[PDB]
């Protein structure tokens, strides 16, 4: 079969530049190449087909080039709306076989992250449960570190950690903390913190509560 | 022009599976129909295409003996059916079409099909409240589910969900400091798979 390589995974780049993403395929194509992009929670849309030609509603901003086996999809004043995987695909021969895809990474000014810690819910308290969550929400860089602490004390089992995608409006990162823990052990104890460690901030930004 | 696929399935190991196409808006005889193959890690993989006006099929020969393309013209559907169904076969499946009229693609939202012997389990919905509000949607089986805010879209973050002991978990936050209260805040959320649907309103 025909392979499609994307040697690039990631590709970095600020509002307004420019990026070019590559697509290399091991046999002569000629311009049977398309090119889709796929924003996060959504279904693969088709920006170009016959390597140069778009479809209906896409922008001149993305402009498909090459033949044979180099390929190219070059996106002119890239916008954080933008933010998404690319693949490249061949349609040339049967099977038709997709690139790896590149996922596009927006670079923006440092920003701290708005924490906001909320106790365990009534209900799930009526169920044996109890879980404790922490919103890290539009932050940037992406690398940052939580701790939890109860009583003063850190706590670092049972805790779940989810990051979103970049976000395409003004690409920022979120994320969320959650301890969970017995009932019994929540009633065991009053203060529970929630602390966030950010580029933006030598000391951390703590929110907390008492139950 | 609209394709229209089921949002989840869930399958037990060894099983077969049945997922539907409903396409409307135009006419259905007149383009190939596409399916693609998406999980982590993988990308986009072309399984094959279907002509619905005689039933002409391309297979990729890694799908030969696992599925199989049919259409209905009168009900101007397109299916695929999976045969022996493993893990391996838990994945996304995608309908499509290019229309020509201009050239236009049309996508299906995705069939998230899980093969798995768990049973499904419905999600246990807590509001979270202290504005930034928030939504815990835990222990359920399988994915995916749809959170919406009743309907507020900016300021809305959806966490993906993180499998702790056989179930999923995800949270929703909401940051809409004069709008809570009085503003009815509501967090929506479907289970498509355990036909579970659930309203919870956020309140102090
Ligand atoms: C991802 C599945 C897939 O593979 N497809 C697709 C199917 C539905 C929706 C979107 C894409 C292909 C369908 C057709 N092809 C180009 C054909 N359209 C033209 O206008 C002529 C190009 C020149 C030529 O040689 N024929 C694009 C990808």
């Amino acid at each position: 079969d025909i392979v499609m390589t994307q040697s690039q995974k990631f590709m970095s780049t600020s509002v307004g530049d420019r990026v070019s993403v590559t697509c290399k395929a091991s046999q002569n194509v000629g311009t049977n190449v398309a090119w889709y992009q796929q924003k996060p929670g959504q279904s693969p849309k088709a920006l170009i087909y016959s390597a140069s030609y778009r479809y209906s509603g896409v922008p001149d901003r993305f402009t498909g080039s090459g033949s044979g086996t180099d390929f190219t999809l070059t996106i002119s004043n890239v916008q954080s709306e933008d933010l998404a995987e690319f693949f490249c695909q061949q349609y040339n021969n049967f099977p038709y076989t997709f690139g790896g895809g590149t996922q596009l990474e927006m670079k923006r000014a440092d920003a701290a992250p708005t924490v906001s810690i909320f106790p365990p819910s009534s209900e799930q308290l009526t169920s044996g449960g109890a879980s404790v969550v922490c919103f890290l929400n539009n932050f940037y860089p992406k690398d940052i570190n939580v701790k939890w602490k109860i009583d003063g004390s850190e706590r670092q089992n049972g805790v779940l950690n989810s990051w979103t995608d970049q976000d395409s409006k003004d690409s920022t990162y979120s994320m969320s903390s959650t301890l969970t823990l017995t009932k019994d052990e929540y009633e065991r104890h009053n203060s529970y913190t929630c602390e966030a460690t950010h580029k933006t901030s030598t000391s951390p930004i703590v929110k907390s509560f008492n139950r | 022009v609209q394709l229209q696929q089921p949002g989840a399935e869930l399958v037990k190991p060894g099983a077969s599976v049945t997922v539907s196409c409903k396409s409307s808006g135009y006419t259905f005889t007149s383009y190939w129909v596409h399916w693609v193959k998406q999980r982590p890690g993988q990308g986009l993989e072309w399984i094959g295409r279907i002509h619905p006006s005689d039933s002409d099929t391309n297979y990729n020969q890694k799908f030969k003996g696992k599925a199989t393309l049919t259409v209905d013209k009168s009900s101007t559907t397109a299916y695929i059916h999976l045969s022996s169904l493993t893990s391996e076969d838990s994945a996304v499946y995608y309908c499509a079409i290019e229309a020509i009229t201009i050239t236009t693609d049309y996508w299906g939202q995705g069939t998230t099909l899980t093969v798995s012997s768990a049973k499904t389990t419905p999600p246990s919905v807590y509001p979270l409240a202290p504005v930034t509000l928030g939504c815990l949607v835990k222990g359920y089986f399988p994915e995916p589910v749809t959170v919406t805010w009743n309907s507020l879209s900016s300021g809305v973050h959806t966490f993906p969900a993180v499998l702790q002991s056989d179930l999923y978990t995800l949270s929703s936050s909401v940051t809409v400091s004069s709008t809570w209260p009085s503003e009815t805040v509501t967090c929506n959320v479907a289970h498509p798979a355990s036909s579970t649907k659930v309203d919870k309103k956020i309140v102090p």
